[PDB]
């Protein structure tokens, strides 16, 4: 998975 | 079985873009829980784990 965070829901 | 809540498009690495309400099938989740692991008919990656949900 990316190390990043994914968006945050809108 | 999932379904998609919101459009999330791919910011590459092995990411998967998918549209409000496509069905899903979900393998897995990362070691947060944060992103989730899913197949559709566009093919395979990862998606935000909070915008997807159970159907069915």
């Amino acid at each position: 998975a990316p190390t990043y965070s994914p968006p945050l829901p809108p | 079985l999932f379904v998609a809540l919101y459009d999330f498009v791919a910011s590459g690495d092995n990411t998967l873009s998918i549209t409000k309400g496509e069905k899903l099938r979900v393998l897995g989740y990362n070691h947060n829980g944060e992103w989730c692991e899913a197949q559709t008919k566009n093919g395979q990656g990862w998606v935000p784990s909070a915008y997807i949900t159970p159907v069915n």
